């Protein structure tokens, strides 16, 4: 699987880095809200096939 | 002389299987999902069908969905202006399984086994076998499905009794009831809703969700297609989740969206609330169940014991409601979305294993060879053999520049040159002044019909082809053999023999 | 004996090569990247070595560093007490690296060859040469990183002729000028630069954006650690894309934010872009070469061939100004990065005993196979298998009581019989008749050095057997060959012999 | 995959020789008669042929 993993783990970091945004006010958290879910995702994604952190 | 195929006809979706080993599997059909969707729709002139067809639906309003409740009966339907009859249809549903089996096997296939609910009838019966002709699948038996599934256990075999076959399809339910009398099925008493299944759960679960949100964000759900479908598959999933584990999150997150924005359909749901939120689904169910009791005459208490099919019926509540209303625990781990299909392989593995016949050939019942050199015996046909055949093996010059050699050919068991029978004795010249080394001699035994032993010997590079014709005369076969065998056993420690083995010795020249 | 691995020993990172089969794999470490970087550390009683230290380089007060500038000297330096020599560190590397490379191969090893740079002096290469030894690797010759490079490309047996090698690897460029005379190698050059690289290839970009990001949104990410690191990242793998492609964005969402959010930088560079911000690199470069060039008191003219060393050197412009530089192609023929410990492996390999085969006629031309049941051509050695070498295969009998079967040899690509060319034809005769399917009959078919093939025959019930040697296989133009290659692909849908599963139909009941 | 016999039909008299093991045999009659003489006949009932 690996180089996908691999290949992933930027944009699975994006992720973290993009979770804690807030400093934030609005509507827009809820866009926010919105990501908390993919990216508590993909980590479930990888951990299928056992990649932990 | 194929296979007989089991195949297992059903409205939601029909399943094939096949023994070969001591073992029996579940055919696949050319998509994943060892299970193939029921269903047809027609577009080029070509027919399409199984998931492929459930696909394309609602392109062409042709489409022929369970068809299997329409076997039997004068229906028809039409299609472009033509009108197809459901043994038609159900059939080109079977060209399919019986294609996409010989796809697996490689080897075309033909009998076949095909299974039909307990209640069908005569018509009926003749509309399902029709098909089957129709499609081509010459059929060696037709065969009820609970039956077939009670050969997951295959209890046949079994203390004469009563047993309960509980079945929940996919979109259907089913209850039956047969005692096995002296070792097969009088199928007691059938009963059970033809509106119910795993759907009319997922379906709870769907409602309580969209109500749900409606409730806390005020949308109706059901509106946009989308997040529909969305939803529908998301249930779905949880239901499967909840057959095995205590409690699941879904999340459908950007599913629809109000004015503050995007809108994230999260929660997490119990067991339980499940549990009673379909709590309905599994008062409603027994229904059919008990009144089948007293249907045949029967108490609660009157059966042996009650399997399980349906996929959909691994379940935590319909299980944990049921062997408690009922005797000992549901029967296990026969995978119930196939188990039927498994049961129509078992039947045709056994209508295959018919022929139990024997016959006669003729084993050449005595070991044939020759003399070997250093006087030894030395088989070219090991004892029984078979109808004629041949050997051919080789053998060289005994000591330096040899003239001639001589074949003497025996007939027996024991190592020993001179310790067996015997038979013509002939020999060959014409051999050149070759020292010993390789000067090597082909030396054949042929082998015909009826007993008769032909023998050849001839040398290589000169080609010299001088031999004998055994007449089968001499040779002792009413006791002798069986008598010079047990020879063999008796003296078997002739092993001894490796004496002139030993004897090596003078071919110091 | 062992096997004698080359070892290139970077003043950066140092790469090591051993030779199987009669090319060269290059052995990969634990990390599962080829090179592994020079730099050691210990903590307690422990050494670790290469990328693994190169991390806990911030957390180590103790962690040397691109030691082989030192090597070479009196230079000692001191942890624990103690003082260590360049000899006693490279000698640390040396051993993680035989480590692995042992590894790899299993067996132990004890035998290397070590590289050094162009210019290092008597007492340097000894010291080297210590560092080994002390390493546990008895050095069975001591070659300078460009006459290995070179000899990687083996023109050592080429011509008496004059080379120049052109090697940058990552942070620190050099040049040498070498003459071949009598299939021996004498370095006539030196030339260099040590801090002029790749790396400051990529520095030229990183401060590109800085600045193209402080001259737009004002705030120097220079200053934020690892949003340097992000910005390295992502322009070292810009460069790469760079060197084959004439563009690429280099995109970095969320670098930071200001009091106003979130800030995203993104952007297309160009080739031409990027080969503005780096011409005077390269042409800084053009610079040893001439000052070696004079040296030789030479001219481009006398410049026979010239080799590229160092992964940098991919970059195009390089290339560009070399060309418009000597008027001459550099031959890249091998992958420029680890061409070194390649070279090394070859001497290594001369060194310890396998001299140049030249094994060429190395291949199959074509398909081999032989006509069975219904025209099919089955084939049993394929195209461009390498010749010494056989395969055999037992087919049995087409019909019930077949006395014979003949044996149709076919060579082509193509699926029918009539597509392919009949090499010949032979048959054998005598086999028991006895049912379809049941006699064995092994044909072995075996390729001589030549490309002459000789098939066999032979019962396994008889050992009877019948042989044809087809002639050539050979003999005539490739033109044909390529013909058919091409006319193999050209009818692609003969595929319509699947025409004979019906033909499949043989089997009566 | 049953066997495959030889016969010569004519005026004068026919015989039937097949290949059995190496070479060819003829047959035998329910009598003699390695040649069955050209002729048949019936009068009522089962029916015969030959000498």
């Amino acid at each position: 699987a690996q180089s996908l993993a691999s290949d992933l783990l930027p944009v699975l970091d994006n992720f973290e880095r993009a979770l804690k945004i807030e400093t934030d006010n609005e509507q827009a958290k809820s866009i926010l809200q919105g990501m908390e879910m993919v990216y508590r995702s993909l980590v479930d994604a990888l951990k299928k096939e056992g990649v932990e952190a | 002389m194929s296979k007989i195929i089991g195949i297992d006809l059903g409205t939601t979706n029909s399943c094939v299987a096949v023994l070969e080993g001591g073992e029996v599997k579940v055919i696949p059909n050319p998509e994943g999902n060892r299970t193939t969707p029921s269903v047809v729709a027609f577009k080029n002139g070509e027919r399409l069908v199984g998931e492929v067809a459930k696909r394309q639906a609602i392109t062409n309003p042709n489409t022929i969905i369970s068809i299997k409740r329409h076997m039997g009966t004068d229906y028809k339907v039409e299609i472009e202006g033509k009108q197809y009859t459901p043994q038609e249809i159900s059939a080109i549903i079977l060209q399919y399984l019986k294609s996409y089996a010989e796809d697996y096997l490689g080897e075309p296939v033909t009998r076949a086994v095909i299974t039909v609910p307990a209640y069908f009838n005569d018509a009926q019966r003749q509309a399902t076998k029709d098909a089957g002709r129709i499609a081509g699948l010459e059929v060696e038996r037709i065969i009820n499905e609970p039956t077939a599934a009670a050969l997951a256990y295959g209890l046949d075999k079994e203390e004469d009794q009563t047993i309960l076959v509980y079945d929940l399809g996919g979109g259907t339910f089913d209850v039956s009831i047969l005692e096995l009398g002296d070792g097969v099925f009088e199928v007691k008493a059938t009963a059970g809703d033809n509106h119910l299944g795993g759907d009319d759960f997922d379906q709870v679960i769907i409602d309580y969700l969209v109500n749900q949100f409606k409730q806390e964000h005020g949308i109706d759900l059901s509106k946009d297609k989308m997040a529909l479908q969305r939803l529908k598959d998301a249930a779905e999933k949880a239901k499967k989740e909840l057959s095995g584990v205590t409690q699941t999150q879904i999340s459908l997150p950007f599913i629809s969206a109000n004015e503050n924005g995007p809108l994230h359909l999260e929660m997490t749901l119990t067991r339980a609330k499940f549990e009673e939120l379909s709590a309905h689904l599994v008062e409603r169910t027994m229904g059919p169940v008990r009144q089948a009791l007293q249907d045949a005459g029967l108490t609660p208490a009157d059966i042996d014991k009650v399997i399980l099919v349906g996929g959909s019926t691994r379940i935590p509540a319909v299980q944990e409601a049921i062997k408690r209303e009922l005797g000992k625990e549901p029967h296990k781990g026969v995978n119930p979305d196939e188990v039927v299909a498994i049961g129509a392989a078992i039947q045709g593995g056994v209508i295959a294993g018919e022929v139990k016949d024997v016959v006669l050939l003729d084993v050449t019942p005595l070991s044939l060879g020759i003399e070997t050199m250093g006087g030894v015996f030395t088989k070219l046909i090991e004892r029984n053999t078979t109808i004629p055949t041949s050997k051919s093996q080789v053998f060289t010059t005994a000591a330096d520049n040899q003239t001639t050699v001589d074949i003497h050919v025996l007939q027996g068991e024991r190592p020993m040159a001179a310790d067996n029978k015997s038979l013509g004795r002939f020999q060959l010249t014409g051999i050149p002044p070759a020292p010993r080394g390789v000067p090597q001699i082909e030396v054949t035994f042929d082998i015909d019909a009826n007993g008769i032993v032909h023998v050849r010997a001839k040398d290589l590079g000169t080609n010299k082809e001088q031999s004998i014709t055994i007449k089968s005369s001499s040779g002792l076969s009413e006791e002798e053999i069986q008598r010079m065998i047990k020879e063999a056993e008796e003296n078997a420690e002739a092993d001894r023999k490796r004496k002139e083995a030993a004897e090596l010795r003078n071919e110091a020249d």
